[PDB]
């Protein structure tokens, strides 16, 4: 099934980890997992045909940033890929670049791209060289992203909107797709205008622009190259499975091959609406400080219209 | 989870549904999420599914009603994935009876072994092993002749801990400092990592197999050539064997990996080794005859072990054939002087180069050494420091130092060893209970010449038949006895002859005189008159006649080698019988463990059929399980592991069965282990009626069913007295008949909890 | 018996201090302050046998008073450094019951008569009266198992740190006391 | 019930009774090296010491042996058991 | 699971060695005081216990910043080497 | 002192070295078969029970004439070496 990814290792932990396990099991893909000392214990460990320990002697989080000892690892096992999911080194042009370097494939764009997306400003610049609408401070904005896919051919989609205005203290906690309260020709110039910045540099695999809105204008704010927390709500709407597709563009395919099943554009619709919520130990009768400890009960949901994606919840 | 399923209502679990934009997808994560699914405690319906999902029928699109009932590969269902499952039953059955053979005790905390910091992806320097693939045997002999430097063969995987820890050092912890040998060490002659009590311990003791052992050992050293020990006669087997045996084995052991073979009789008649020679020169590979020291040539009073002996003998080997000439000194008998001597005479005598192997059980072995290396000897045996001395070889890095500053110097880094060694100093820690060798010198064996390992061996029989109070006198006897056998040369199997006689007359208050005279009437253990018979080889001198005949009792003893004399093996139809034994096709390994240990190769299969590949266990948990709230990690493969923890220990019923209660990978688990050895009265659960409890204070007379039996509502499960008039306790329903909380005998209360009888 | 204590390394020109003329420079001194007995006390085992040779022939051509030597086995080279010392004209060495010989402790009495009763130069013992006497002490050691804590089998590494026989078993519990059980390689290093 | 201080506390053991070398009753311990120090002391020592071509032998099984493998912990009781037979048996020692 | 305190009490644990929150036991010896009470903060090198060996006092350290947690000694106990003392949960 | 029989139970003693009327084990394993009962005259030799040994049968006999005492172990039971067994009065 595939051309040239026999077996990914997913560089990272948690609730991303596994759904990056997951596309690749359902693709025949062998997976290879990593966690920190501290994370012996994470249940994306037991998610992996093998696992392995990184960072040894590291603090926490710069375990999960140790790039040699994650090329170590990669070649150790027979990687073909690494797939870096959604934070820590998964926009990091030095391990981007340091993969490239060494054969293994980077399940993402290019590391030019996380170069001129890496910083605040040099993305506005190329947003102007895209002809697109910019800040030159905004009020009462909804905050809307565009989902874009797009393969090594040439060829460039956008999934639709997604509405991530809800916020407590500038970080995301509900999602909702798409935005119900705009309308459809507003809806198409946000998402040809992130089309467009993304077919101006060759933008490759899954990646995100986001936008402010006012009433009827826009203005383009960032560009985050990778997975994001919340394309569980646009999968939902449009049927594609997002993951699978970064997997397939990565190995080599193009979007349309009748395999990855990517629609023409024309062929791309809103089907329903999503929510996204998520669930965290983040005690709100304290502040929102994160509570510890074993977890012993824990008994989600099920039923028509559900989805769950377990982090280190079980 | 924590559900109970009964069997009144449907069996469903939950209903998996899953979607794509086409049928394709839609299969695909349909096949992910039956495989994710993780349900333990009852059986589910799950292989079933897959098959289903997976056949290519499913997949076209076009399969119709009578689909299942005429596709019968949807019901062949593979070879379960239960390895945790048995791992657990392991650690749970240790835990709770111990381990055969040593006294049951806590788990100590134990330090991580120091492991040598390699650089990631480091080379491997070519070293012998590269030279013998080239230039095979005569290119290896060539280029040690030109070696100025002493070279050392490191004994520490095989004779070291044989002699020290009877030979229980596990594969687990030889693997895991292998890679590390080979990048620190390339520089020795060899590794003697085979033969000698390896092969049967491996299998009887640690359920492990010694074939694993040394393949997976080839691939991790490619650079330094493997050394074994193999009995001429017998290889490393407990009898005599045919021929093609013999030769099979040799062939088996060359081709997967043994590069040296170390051939010894126990009483150095060359016949015994002709075969196991042979084989050894017709697979390519290097052939080690050895002459086995015992006496004293510094000491002329001794007429038969003499150094013109020993010169005779060398040259008939090499007239036999052999590439290198090895010395056996099985006892550290060989004194310094003598050493020097004895070596420089050889050389003297014969072409080929000299491997030398003592043991420092006097506390003069590297004084030995250097004689022996003063005289030219081209080869000695040492060992890592912390597996050295007493009844093992000198010390790798002791020599190096030792000879440092000499004219003549061994070719070792000191540092490298050292680091190496420090793994050791660790590891050795685990076999406490095996580490029972008194661990000083004994100079006495220069009367008695008892070889390293059988010492400390031949005491535990003395003590456990009662004569641990009068070891001295077993001492003595093993000396007379020798002489009473006109003085042979004593290593395995000679020298068991030898123990087995001198406990036999100490235990029946024989003296010489005694044998000699009531001797027709007394019966002598198997293996002297195995002896007599001639069945281990011809000792040098030939046996004493009185004694021969008063041992054997009109027996005729042969005067040829009993392989001679056997009926070659059929292979086609010995592996056919253990097919049919193991349940599916052996291969040829298999086989001639098979032949060499029956018994113990099918009670090592029926263990690893129970318990799975127990090797792979840590050496700490595989003798002593688990602490309450442990947490280990198991190794199957590279990348693939276990993590489990044991969290308590269940209350015991009536037959001793208790409930272990694990997490293994974040899934609790459950397994029934019986508690052997037993040294709070439930009561039942008003509202279950699989419960069945008494009625009135009383006592069980009888218990009249077993767990698992099968009952009809009416019937009599047990009968329980109430003031000595008996009544009856009846099954309340059909079912099947569970856990039994009392035994016949026990006293009982109104709600105490008896029997359970499932529906 | 007025000692001298080994350290360093005679076969090794690199090192300057410690040197065979130190050790006559100071054998002589001694001789001066009268000792009857010159002795040598080489407390962590570190005297190799050809430095032995050499430095107990060199000290019989310079002083007129016997010569009594000490080492410990540490290194698995006691018996082959007192045999060499034998060699040069030592007058007494320093042994132990076979049963309390070896590692820290000094080489074996019996060991060393049987070593030697084939070469130039004897010991005066009775090997077979030796080895009755070890019996008591193979026994009553195992009284002691609590206390019995050293590592008994070579530790070459004395050549780099020279810790004494006693203070290596004595400052590894310090460091596993003080919580540093798992860094002993760095504080020998550090030594 | 306490247990002795700095060792783990547990059982007994079973311990062999320790053979005592068997001396004839009154035999006769031979003079040595310190009847040669009581007559013609230090020197007499010293001069009898260079007239040996044998190597002597000082035995440090009752100190420096004990204080090396077992902390120094061998108690008196169990040095003058056997003390008499070393005297009987080893008479041919420089010193102890 | 429900915490609740045992008013009438009438088996030595051993460390995790893989958890570094276990904080156990160095030499046999014993304790002669606990400095610390469950939900106290501490700071790296803080003094938590002392234990005796041989009579000679040495002071047992927090491995880090933290909360202690459950104490399993009291003033008093006599301990081994392996033996979990307290944990200082981060 | 009386003797009772307990019906209804739910410490291994060693052997007293100075007393002969003693028999222990000698080495780590368990008991197979007791061969006696209490009460039972022996004559110097005879078995009185039989202990496994890393699965190698072995067998304990009676050090003198005698009579059978107390028997401190059952078929089954698991035993170490200086562990008490049986006692034979003179
Ligand atoms: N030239 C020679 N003659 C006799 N024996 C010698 C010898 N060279 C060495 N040896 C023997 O070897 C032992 C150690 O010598 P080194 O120097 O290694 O002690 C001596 C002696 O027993
Ligand atoms: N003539 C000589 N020249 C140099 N070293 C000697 C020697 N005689 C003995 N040795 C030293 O003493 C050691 C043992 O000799 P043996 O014979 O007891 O090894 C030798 C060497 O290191
Ligand atoms: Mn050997
Ligand atoms: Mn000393």
């Amino acid at each position: 099934m595939m051309n040239r990814i026999k077996k990914v290792l997913v560089a990272n932990r948690g609730e991303i980890a596994i759904r990056v396990m997951r596309a690749c099991t359902e693709l025949k893909i062998k997976t290879v997992a990593i966690y920190s000392q501290e994370d012996t214990g994470s249940f994306h460990r037991y998610k992996s045909d093998e696992a392995y320990l990184v960072g040894a002697g590291k603090k926490p989080i710069d375990a999960y940033l140790d790039i040699e000892n994650i090329i170590e690892i990669a070649k150790e096992s027979g990687a073909d890929a690494i797939h870096p999911g959604y934070g820590f080194l998964s926009e990091n042009i030095e391990f981007a670049r340091r993969c490239e370097q060494e054969g293994i494939i980077f399940v993402g764009p290019k590391s030019k791209h996380l170069d001129m997306f890496g910083d605040k400003i040099k993305a506005k610049e190329q947003a102007l060289l895209a002809d697109i609408p910019v800040i030159p401070c905004v009020m009462n904005p909804k905050h809307i992203e565009v989902q874009i896919l797009g393969d090594t051919h040439g060829n460039i989609v956008h999934l639709f909107e997604r509405d991530c205005s809800i916020q407590r203290r500038h970080q995301k906690v509900v999602e909702v797709a798409p935005c119900n309260a705009i309308t459809s020709e507003l809806r198409n110039r946000i998402c040809d205008a992130a089309v467009k910045l993304m077919k101006n540099v060759d933008y490759i695999n899954a990646g995100t622009v986001e936008f402010l809105v006012e009433g009827d204008d826009f203005y383009f704010i960032e560009v985050n190259p990778r997975v994001q927390v919340e394309h569980t709500i646009t999968e939902m709407i449009t049927g594609i499975d997002i993951v699978q597709s970064q997997l397939f563009i990565a190995d080599g395919y193009a979007l349309h091959d009748q395999l990855v099943a990517i629609p023409k554009q024309e062929d791309i619709h809103i089907h329903g609406s999503a929510i996204q919520s998520r669930i965290t130990t983040e005690d709100p009768l304290n502040n929102f400080m994160p509570d510890t400890g074993r977890v012993d009960t824990y008994r989600s949901t099920g039923g028509f219209g559900v989805r769950l994606d377990a982090g280190n919840g079980f | 989870q924590g559900t109970v399923v009964t069997p009144f209502y449907d069996s469903l679990l939950v209903k998996l549904c899953t979607w794509g934009m086409t049928f394709e997808q839609a299969t695909r994560k349909m096949r992910r999420n039956l495989i994710e699914f993780r349900i333990r405690g009852v059986k589910t319906n799950i292989p079933f599914l897959l098959n289903v999902v997976r056949h290519p029928d499913f997949a076209s699109g076009n399969y119709n009603t009578s689909f299942i009932d005429t596709t019968p590969e949807l019901f062949k269902f593979p070879h379960i994935r239960d390895r945790g499952t048995k791992t657990l039953r392991y650690i749970g059955n240790v835990t709770v009876n111990g381990f055969p053979g040593i006294k049951h005790r806590d788990k100590p905390v134990y330090a991580e072994p120091r492991l040598p910091k390699i650089p990631y992806g480091s080379q491997i320097s070519p070293g012998t092993k590269q030279i013998l693939d080239a230039k095979g045997p005569e290119g290896v002999v060539d280029w040690v002749k030109k070696q100025e430097e002493v070279l050392l063969t490191d004994t520490t995987l095989r004779d070291a801990h044989q002699s020290l820890l009877a030979t229980r050092v596990r594969s687990k912890d030889i693997f895991q400092i292998a890679d590390a040998m080979a990048h620190l060490l390339p520089n020795m002659f060899s590794f003697e990592m085979w033969g000698g009590a390896t092969f049967d311990v491996a299998y009887r003791f640690l359920n492990e197999d010694p074939w694993v052992r040394l393949e997976t050992l080839r691939k991790q050293i490619p650079n330094v050539m493997f050394q074994m020990l193999l009995r001429g006669a017998n290889a490393v087997g407990y009898k005599n064997y045919p021929d093609n045996v013999i030769r099979e084995f040799v062939k088996q052991s060359a081709q997967s990996g043994v590069d040296v073979f170390r051939v010894f009789d126990s009483l150095n008649w060359i016949k015994g080794m002709e075969v196991s020679i042979d084989a050894v020169r017709e697979a390519g590979k290097i052939v080690e005859a050895a002459i086995c020291y015992t006496g004293d040539i510094d000491d002329d009073t001794r007429t038969k072990y003499t150094i013109d002996y020993y010169k005779d003998m060398a040259k008939e080997l090499v007239a036999q054939g052999t590439h290198i000439l090895g010395i056996k000194d099985m006892a550290g008998l060989l004194k310094p002087q003598a050493a020097y001597r004895l070596i420089g005479e050889l050389k003297d005598t014969v072409d080929v180069p000299i491997h030398l192997h003592t043991h420092d059980t006097s506390g003069n072995g590297i004084y030995t050494y250097a004689a022996a290396v003063s005289a030219g000897v081209d080869i000695v045996d040492v060992a890592s420091s912390a597996m050295s001395g007493a009844t093992s070889q000198p010390s790798m890095t002791g020599l190096y130092y030792g000879l440092v500053n000499g004219n003549r110097q061994t070719n070792l880094d000191a540092q490298n060893s050292q680091i190496i060694n420090h793994y050791w100093e660790d590891v050795r820690h685990y076999y406490k209970d095996f580490d029972n060798a008194l661990n000083s010198p004994q100079t006495e064996v220069y009367i008695h010449e008892m070889p390293g390992g059988q010492y400390t061996n031949l005491q535990q029989q003395a003590i456990a038949v009662g004569l641990g109070d009068r070891w001295d006198e077993v001492k003595e006897m093993y000396t007379v006895v020798n002489q009473m056998f006109g003085d042979i040369v004593k290593v395995t199997p000679s020298s068991k002859v030898v123990g087995d006689l001198a406990l036999f007359m100490v235990q029946n208050e024989l003296s010489e005189e005694d044998v000699y005279e009531k001797g027709d009437t007394i019966d002598f253990p198997d293996s002297v008159i195995e002896f007599f018979m001639g069945e281990i080889g011809q000792p040098y001198g030939g046996f004493p006649e009185k004694l021969q005949k008063l041992v054997l009792k009109g027996r005729t003893p042969l005067t040829d080698r009993p392989g001679a004399l056997m009926e070659p093996v059929n292979f086609v139809e010995v592996k056919a019988e253990l097919k049919e034994k193991m349940g599916y096709e052996p291969t040829e390994k298999d086989v001639i463990s098979y032949i060499l240990y029956p018994k113990v190769f099918l009670d090592y299969q029926e263990m690893i059929n129970k318990y799975g590949d127990v090797t792979v266990l840590d050496t700490p948990t595989f003798y002593k399980g688990m602490r309450l709230g442990e947490t280990i990690e198991v190794e199957l493969e590279k990348g693939k592991i276990l993590l489990i923890k044991l969290n308590s220990i269940g209350e015991p019923i009536a037959d001793g069965t208790r409930v272990i209660y694990f997490e293994l990978n974040g899934q609790p688990r459950e397994i029934n282990i019986q508690d052997m050895n037993v040294q709070a009265r439930r009561k039942i659960d008003t509202t279950n009626p699989e419960h069945v409890g008494a009625t009135m204070t009383g006592s069980v007379i009888q218990v009249v069913v077993k767990k698992g039996d099968s009952v009809k509502k009416g019937d009599p499960l047990l009968i329980t007295e109430a003031m000595k008039m008996e009544t009856t306790i009846q099954a309340p329903f059909d079912g099947e008949v569970s856990s039994i909380y009392v035994s016949d005998g026990d006293t009982i209360e109104s709600g105490d909890l008896l029997i359970e009888v499932n529906r």
